RNA sequence: CCUCCGCAUAAGCCUGCGUCAGAUCACACUGACAAUUAACAGCCCAAUAUCUACAAUCAACCAACAAGUCAUUAUUACCCUCACUGUCAACCCAACACAGGCAUGCUCAUAAGGAAAGGUUAAAAAAAGUAAAAGGAACUCGGCAAAUCUUACCCC
RNA sequence: GCUACCUAAGAACAGCUAAGAGCACACCCGUCUAUGUAGCAAAAUAGUGGGAAGAUUUAUAGGUAGAGGCGACAAACCUA
RNA sequence: GCUAAACCUAGCCCCAAACCCACUCCACCUUACUACCAGCAACCUUAGCCAAACCAUUUACAUAAAGUAUAGGCGAUA
């Protein structure tokens, strides 16, 4: 979860268990002709790679195998009538690779 | 071009206000209220020049001792600077000495 | 020389870029060879239920009536801690032996 | 599978999807903590459905099919995250009696103002800390002049704001 | 020689000199931040 | 919206608003109050002064921010819509807005413009009643569900038996999750 | 805007003088 | 500005109307119109 | 036809000639959309003891002085595993699309990278060159500059 | 963050001849000249030159501050 | 007839009166905006321009008594 405080674990405390997950992702069309088996999300900025792996297998039951992350800088050079900058919000990008050759391709919304 | 094209909206003035028609009422409360109050005890203004005419330098000195204990910090500093300037102007500059 | 820009991880030199990071809430620690040790216990696992046989959907229908609010005060919920508390004529002293402590809030969300 | 990021493909490109009546916070109060927990993971499954679509609406330069149901669902979780937070803040008062689930204290910073300094959950006592003992929560009385100057800057802005509205009300009474 | 390029930038040297830790380190420097929050600056430091 | 915004006939987020109101205009504001406001949306009224006087009409849009009513198809002027090319486009008689107190609410049976007071009847409670007569003036003015709607029968299930046991723990007691380890204490400062 | 009235008025009796020398009446 | 001059136009035009038949910038510019209409009188 | 550059890294800046659209010397500007994926590089170490005289230089002869850039052990403690961050560009510092400034590694003529000429005419003056009869410092403050390469001596 | 010096830990120095040696690149400096003088440039360009295994150059972080710093004294330099 | 000209109203000043202000969530003295590991700590006469036609002592920081008593290179002035 995000905008919360995590309990601090010393050595033999319980497993940290999350009910009512705060962070919401979104699935996008890749823009650069991604491989087959590679499916691309938009992670919100406070979410770990393994925190996405367990999030898909937990809820959406997707057998994910390899995850890569990168942080995309939002462009800041957007000026106003007040000549002050407007920052488009920087985001995190997943590259989820599916196991078992599950072979997903992005569908055509808006036919 | 400083002159304006449309002539301004007419200033409608009510000469018979509650304030205009009864202006000066309870002046001469001293001479014919058998001197219970003074006409200077009805001027509603600032607390330092309440019935006292004075000068400019005399106004800034009187403001500084009557009010300057409870003035804002820079407004006091712009008051000490102005007494210091008017002291150097009235006493040391000008014609007629 | 830019002051009003946000200081993110992308800005400094090599020593600076690797340190800061985004709001990660990291998991493990670093030992002696820059060898990361991912603790399984500090990884948040999700408690997701099952959803089959479940009657609720993300929207309700408009034919459901309008009703007025009731901010559930602590006074209101004591009036349902009364069902054994009228027969005597539920409380925990500390939270040291509890696993979900309330005031030193042990849990998450 | 991944198909539950998407709605039913009989609704693809339909420019109108009939989905209304967001979860009003009274109706969530009646349900149990079991079912509110299961309701959260259904709105999660459908908010994630809608955020793909609006990111794909923006990609193919089209309007959203029905933007009016995105804000139905986000305030439904907010009502759900309000009702659950009532029940903990209900019985945290019963079992402890003390608000602010995060402990904190009113601490005066360097700059003389007081803040609500929230606490940060450490494994050592506060007298052994390298970093926390480098932090300073006190006055150092050179600040006391700059406290007064900001106290007058706040008071002057407040005095300006109170005096516009009396001038604005008079020009309203000079017209009506 | 030519005489304009007198800001050879780096970010270690900028924040060690004009950082927020350096401003709060010396009691003289704390007054700098106060004169900037009084004026109401957007960036009180680097 | 900017402070000192000028409330137009077009809605405050329309494209046809932002053509008129970019975020940098600071035109001088208008003068206007008293939320007890008898002119609601859909009432039948008449028009006192100005052109098209005395006629009756329903109000379509009411704008409280500038004390306006837009009566139905009346006090209109004629404008071109579309036009798209070097040709005309069709015409609409487009309603100009009507400022409040130029418009009086009309009697339901007597069909006369009367001032209205909000009297508290005993029957409950605060309804619009006329001046010259009595005759309280009311407030004038199928869904079958899809797959993502719940029902009416389930949204009031009243599942909550209100126990003292902290949702994060009752999910854990009901999903078969066992935790041997206890929480070691922490110095919160 | 300047605060006057008389200066603006005399400009009105000067502009309307120019009208009747630019486009005179029949 | 309390008490700023409103009728500056009619002080310029009483000078300029005696300088309309001049040459150069003297028939328009008031700085140059005065120094010639004084010498014209 | 030039290549006195180029390609990476470091530093720096922070999306700044990718796609679609658009307004409006010549058609990097504006709006929307897209990307840069770690394995290389960052981000490191359980204590308390206790050890470390013999340069580097092809390290061998030799030869030094200015005397030098790299090492553990003993016991206790220990078995969770591959998270986070940087990754774009024609770029940075010089008010600029500035002949300037800018560390290293490879390339030492280039497999990278580029264009001195908007078009014309072919006046002066000016500039950058090249060629010169005969003479060869006569010029000039002075062989300055250019072209050729060299002799001897003073002053400090 | 320029520069004066210093500290820490780094880097660079082809080729040829035989050591604060010689010729000579990279690199550093800036002798004399011509252009430039609101310039390409708030000190540059083109040649020409001095040094180029060291009292050399240089990247990085740190230190010393104005009644003062620092200085192979030019009263130099310390953000034109 | 192009350039342009004009416009009231944002707001503000001055007083009166009244003593002003701080926790949505998370983040912030480390390189602030950074979830998480074992030593220090605040209190020190303002000076100077200026006036003295230089300058060296000195030079202001309710009403009424009163610019009085006093002070002062007995002087500027206080
Ligand atoms: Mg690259
Ligand atoms: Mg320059
Ligand atoms: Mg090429
Ligand atoms: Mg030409
Ligand atoms: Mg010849
Ligand atoms: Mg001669
Ligand atoms: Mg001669
Ligand atoms: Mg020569
Ligand atoms: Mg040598
Ligand atoms: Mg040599
Ligand atoms: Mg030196
Ligand atoms: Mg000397
Ligand atoms: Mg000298
Ligand atoms: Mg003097
Ligand atoms: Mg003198």
């Amino acid at each position: 979860a995000r905008n919360v405080v995590y309990p601090l674990y010393r050595l033999g405390g319980p497993q940290l268990r999350v009910f009512r997950t705060n962070f919401f992702i979104q699935l996008v069309r890749p823009g650069v002709a991604q491989p087959e088996d590679t499916v691309q999300f938009r992670i919100p900025m406070e979410m770990t790679r393994v925190d996405l792996r367990n999030y898909l297998e937990g809820i959406y039951n997707v057998p994910v195998a390899a995850v890569r992350t990168r942080v995309q800088h939002g462009s800041n050079k957007r000026r106003d009538h007040r000549n002050v900058r407007i920052k488009k919000p920087d985001y995190k990008v997943a590259y989820v690779q599916l196991a078992h050759g599950q072979t997903f391709t992005f569908p055509d919304l808006f036919p | 071009i400083g002159i304006r094209l449309t002539l301004p909206p007419p200033k409608v003035v009510d000469r018979w206000n509650e304030k205009r028609a009864m202006f000066g009422v309870y002046d001469n409360i001293g001479i014919l209220g058998n001197f219970e109050k003074h006409p200077k005890e009805l001027i509603r203004g600032p607390i330092w020049l309440r019935g006292w005419k004075g000068n400019e330098l005399q106004r800034c000195i009187r403001k500084r001792k009557m009010v300057g204990s409870r003035m804002f910090a820079d407004d006091l500093h712009n008051l000490n600077k102005r007494i210091r300037y008017l002291y150097k102007h009235f006493n040391r500059h000008g014609k007629f000495r | 020389a830019d002051r009003m820009s946000k200081w993110t991880s992308k800005r400094g030199p090599r020593s600076f870029r690797g340190r800061k990071g985004r709001g990660a809430k990291g998991i493990g620690f670093l030992t002696s060879g820059w060898r990361f040790v991912q603790i399984k216990e500090m990884v948040p696992e999700f408690v997701v239920p099952d959803l089959t046989g479940f009657k609720l959907k993300p929207y309700v229908s408009y034919l459901a009536p309008e009703s007025e609010e009731t901010p559930l005060t602590a006074a209101q919920l004591f009036s349902e801690a009364v069902a054994p508390a009228i027969e005597k004529d539920g409380f925990e002293p500390t939270q040291e032996g509890k696993l979900f402590q309330l005031y030193p809030r042990n849990f998450l969300r | 599978g991944l198909e539950e990021f998407f709605d039913d493909p009989k609704n693809w490109g339909q420019e109108k999807v009939k989905s209304g009546a967001a979860w009003t916070c009274q109706q969530l109060r009646n349900k149990s903590n079991e079912d509110l927990h299961k309701l959260w993971y259904v709105l999660l499954k459908e908010r994630n459905m809608l955020l793909t679509l609006e990111q794909e609406a923006k990609r193919q330069r089209l309007p959203m099919p029905s933007p009016e149901r995105l804000d139905k669902v986000v305030d439904s979780m907010d009502a759900l995250d309000k009702v659950v937070q009532e029940r903990e803040d209900a019985l945290r008062l019963l079992q402890t009696g003390q608000e602010r689930a995060r402990p904190g204290a009113w601490r005066r910073d360097i700059f003389g103002r007081i803040i609500w300094h929230k606490f940060k959950q450490w494994v050592i006592p506060w007298h052994l800390n390298k970093r926390y003992n480098r932090k300073r929560f006190f006055a150092l009385p050179y600040v006391d002049h700059f406290l007064r100057l900001e106290r007058e800057k706040r008071a002057r802005i407040k005095a300006r704001k109170e005096n516009l509205e009396r001038k604005k009300a008079k020009i309203l009474l000079k017209k009506f | 020689k030519a005489r304009g390029n007198e800001y050879q930038p780096s970010n270690i040297k900028r924040k060690n000199k004009h950082g927020w830790v350096r401003r709060l380190s010396t009691p003289a420097g704390v007054q700098v931040i106060l004169r900037r929050m009084l004026k109401g600056r957007k960036s009180l430091s680097h | 919206l900017p402070p000192h915004y000028r409330y137009g006939m077009s809605p405050p987020g329309s494209v046809a608003d932002k053509r008129k109101n970019p975020p940098w205009i600071r035109r001088r504001p208008v003068v206007v109050s008293d939320e007890d406001w008898y002119l609601f949306c859909g009432d039948t009224v008449e028009i006192l002064e100005g052109k098209d006087a005395g006629k009756q009409g329903k109000v379509v849009q009411v704008i409280r921010q500038r004390n306006w009513v837009v009566v139905g198809g009346l006090n209109t002027h004629y404008r071109y819509i579309g036009k798209t090319m070097d040709y005309r486009g069709t015409m609409i008689p487009s309603e100009a807005p009507l400022l409040h107190r130029q418009v009086k609410l009309v009697d339901p049976m007597d069909r006369k413009p009367t001032e209205i007071e909000w009297r508290f009847t005993e029957a409950g409670e605060r309804v619009r009643v006329s001046t010259r007569s009595g005759r309280i003036i009311p407030k004038p003015e199928t869904w079958i569900d899809g797959p993502k709607d719940t029902s009416v029968e389930d949204a009031l299930e009243r599942t909550y038996v209100p126990c003292l046991k902290t949702l994060q723990e009752e999910v854990m007691e009901a999903m078969g999750i066992k935790e041997t380890r206890k929480y070691k204490k922490v110095y919160w400062y | 805007v300047k605060k006057g009235f008389r200066a603006a008025f005399r400009f009105q009796k000067e502009l309307e003088r120019q009208r009747l020398l630019r486009c005179p009446p029949p | 500005l309390r008490n700023r001059v409103t009728d500056r136009y009619f002080r310029i035009q009483e000078v300029l109307k005696h300088a309309r038949h001049f040459r150069g910038r003297k028939n328009r510019c008031y700085r140059l119109a005065v120094r010639t209409v004084i010498r014209a009188f």
